[PDB]
């Protein structure tokens, strides 16, 4: 019973932190808004997936196979999204000057 | 009527060796269901469809 019940608030934790995640924007010289603070955002969905990764192991996952293996869809793709968006940014902002 | 027929292998060889392939995946599969006869569980393995 307490051994299953943190994978709710731990799954929800990972719910509430995205749907209230925001991406900081600053006006780059008048053209447009660009995203800063990468490093906290790595280390947030990379701890998530190691907090996922002791989830696999566990021996309560077995009623939680969906949902959580959903979220590394999702935190994967993220992951992929934005490895290519900070190049993709850094590009830009050094090539436009 | 490859494993029943034994004249098969000697006339049919390549496409036998396929089928314990298909035999053996097959088997494999099933065996992977019969642990768990629950609907969801077979439904939840990965790549199965």
């Amino acid at each position: 019973a307490q051994g299953e019940m943190a994978l709710e608030e731990f799954l929800k934790q990972i719910r509430e932190v995205w749907n209230t995640y925001e991406l900081d924007l600053v006006n780059y010289q008048n053209k447009c808004r660009l995203i800063r603070g990468w490093d906290d955002l790595f280390n947030k969905v990379k701890e998530h997936i190691n907090s996922v990764s002791a989830m696999k192991l566990s021996p309560y996952y077995k009623v939680f196979e969906e949902d959580a293996l959903s979220w590394e869809d999702k935190l994967n793709r993220i992951m992929a999204l934005f490895d290519v968006w900070i190049d993709v940014q850094r590009r830009w902002v050094y090539l436009e000057g | 009527i490859f494993t029943g027929s034994a004249d098969i292998k000697h006339l049919l060889p390549v496409e036998t060796q396929r089928f314990q392939s298909i035999s053996t995946e097959f088997l494999a599969l099933m065996k992977k269901v019969s642990k768990s006869p629950l609907v969801m569980d077979v439904l939840n393995i990965q790549g199965v469809q």
